[PDB]
């Protein structure tokens, strides 16, 4: 343990030895019964500062126009339905002067906040895990094959799993106990998730900070992350009972600033 | 005309309608062939790396009696490149004047996702 | 004199007795060569206050996006031309995140500047007026007849005079020396203006105030101003000098406000 340096650089070292609601624009969703919001890795989604921002061109932020709820479609829940994924920021590419924003952007940085809502009876039974996936990338489903960009995400629409295996030419492999990276689907719990158990939850709120390695990036060639609902529990009810269980996505775009501006996009 | 002096010499000219495109070429120093034996180009190939704000300088070789205005724009990758001077002002542009000054700057400023681009 | 007050109401009272640039955004026009600035009627653009904005919706600045420097076409000055109007803000309904801004927004509240360049030779001769008027209720061609809103302003054409009148049976009256009002052209110098001298001026430059009498104002069904061309002295030249001498229009948003997020317009 001398430790001297005879060298000098440092890549020459050795090694180092009810009510609560949420307010967003002209935009309310209610409620969490006082249960639980899950934030991110710990960090709340804010803008960049000066030890970041490559760029020299003035950012656009506005706060009011593209930072409110914007409602997704709804999907059908039912026993011999396997999950969904939906790939942000092109599931919003095309909502309100969110979208209206990337078109004319060059880079794009934002945070997200997530809200899942699926309500049901006390005689329905069943779990939903809400996950949130950093650069997920997915492989396909004939091996050696390359694979379109309208099979991982189309605009705003919720691609979907299978319980079998996938056979496509040209689409993902979605095999949901593999979900969709090769790997177990049960250790999919190291990402921001929330589990919706139908006796007790009745919702899942994420909120998302800016993950990546760069502070801002271009939002039409990368997915930052996708967003995964997969039943672990299936739905169950008698015959008798409602048989329609949709569940609701609504998310919002939190803190986004946007640089290099031209013409519309996207060539 | 790169065997003789005319490689140099960007031409204008009077025109019957406006709006049209007198030069244009990609901002790649280095790779792209008519910046790349340039005294910048010829120094960042013997590196593989660069990163800060070009800056361009006209001069007007006319004579002192005409007059005229340029729209010089800068516009960031995206997609995609345009195609009009409708087009081309929605990025970063200066106006200039040839009967006010004949030298004109334009600071072409670091747009990029990485803190350091390919040469 | 004796100023006494036999009633309760105030309504029943009696009488009373070179380098100069400007840089806005990612754009710059150069240049005034020390020359002058006309600023509308001595009132600087500015935002709303607060003994002001009866709406309640909080208000979108983009203050970026959409307040650079828009380049509008380019018209031809001949000998035998009477003149252009530009009606805004049809004239940038179009353009960039500006004209993205009034589809989404109720109302909205902006101010401009127009900065009107025609360079010409020492040799050639001419006169322009370059003026701004708030509220110019044009008179149709064809009287007790209705006439159409695109005979009034296209989206962003520039519509012209002429040196006769006008028979026709869906448009305004554009007998130029009426100016389209039914009032005397030389009068017009009331309004902020500035002329184009083309041996001496070579340009001008306008900047306009929100002038309206409500605080803010649907942009989609009110014209606010229109900007008139009008060349008073005819462009002369020699056969041998350059026979096309355009006109170019850059217009300017400032301090641009909307309020009454909604769906995409216009209907």
């Amino acid at each position: 343990y001398t430790n001297i340096n005879y060298y000098k650089d440092s890549a020459s070292n050795s090694l180092n030895r009810r009510v609560r609601s949420i307010t967003l624009g002209n935009s309310t969703i209610t409620t969490q019964e006082c249960a639980n919001v899950v934030v991110g890795y710990g960090v709340w989604p804010t803008y960049l500062s000066d030890h970041e921002a490559t760029a020299v061109d003035q950012p656009t932020q506005p706060d009011v126009a593209t930072c409110r709820f914007y409602t997704l479609e709804s999907v059908k829940w039912e026993s011999s339905s396997a999950g969904w994924w939906w790939k942000f920021p092109e599931a919003l590419s095309d909502m309100g002067l969110f979208g209206q924003n990337m078109q004319y952007h060059y880079l794009g940085r934002t945070g997200y906040t997530i809200h899942v809502q699926c309500n049901a009876s006390k005689f329905h039974q069943g779990c939903l895990l809400v996950v949130c996936v950093p650069e997920a990338e997915m492989g396909a489903a004939t091996t050696d094959h390359a694979f379109n960009h309208t099979k991982l995400s189309n605009i705003g629409q919720a691609m979907e799993f299978s319980a079998k295996k996938s056979t496509d030419q040209t689409g993902p492999q979605t095999a949901v106990h593999n979900a969709g990276m090769g790997v177990a689907v049960g250790n999919l719990t190291i990402f921001p998730h929330q589990w919706i158990n139908l006796r007790t939850n009745n919702s899942a709120t994420i909120v998302m900070p800016y993950i990546n390695s760069v502070p801002m990036d271009n939002m039409y060639r990368h997915y930052n992350f996708t967003l995964m609902v997969i039943p672990f529990a299936k739905l169950e009810h008698s015959p008798q009972a409602s048989t329609y269980v949709p569940i609701t996505v609504t998310v919002a775009p939190m803190c986004a600033e946007y640089n290099g501006l031209r013409l519309a996009g996207h060539q | 005309h790169v065997n003789s002096m005319e490689a140099y010499r960007i031409p204008v000219r009077p025109q019957t309608s406006s709006g049209e495109q007198v030069f244009g070429f990609q901002l790649q120093p280095g790779h792209d062939s008519v910046l790349k034996h340039t005294l910048l180009g010829e120094i960042l190939n013997y590196y593989a790396n660069w990163s800060g704000s070009m800056k361009l300088t006209f001069m007007y070789c006319g004579a002192a009696m005409a007059t005229g205005k340029f729209l010089i724009a800068y516009s960031p990758p995206g997609a995609g490149v345009p195609g009009s001077r409708r087009d081309a002002m929605l990025g970063t542009h200066v106006i200039w004047d040839v009967g006010l000054q004949s030298s004109c700057v334009l600071c072409v400023p670091w747009i990029s996702q990485t803190n350091y681009r390919y040469v």
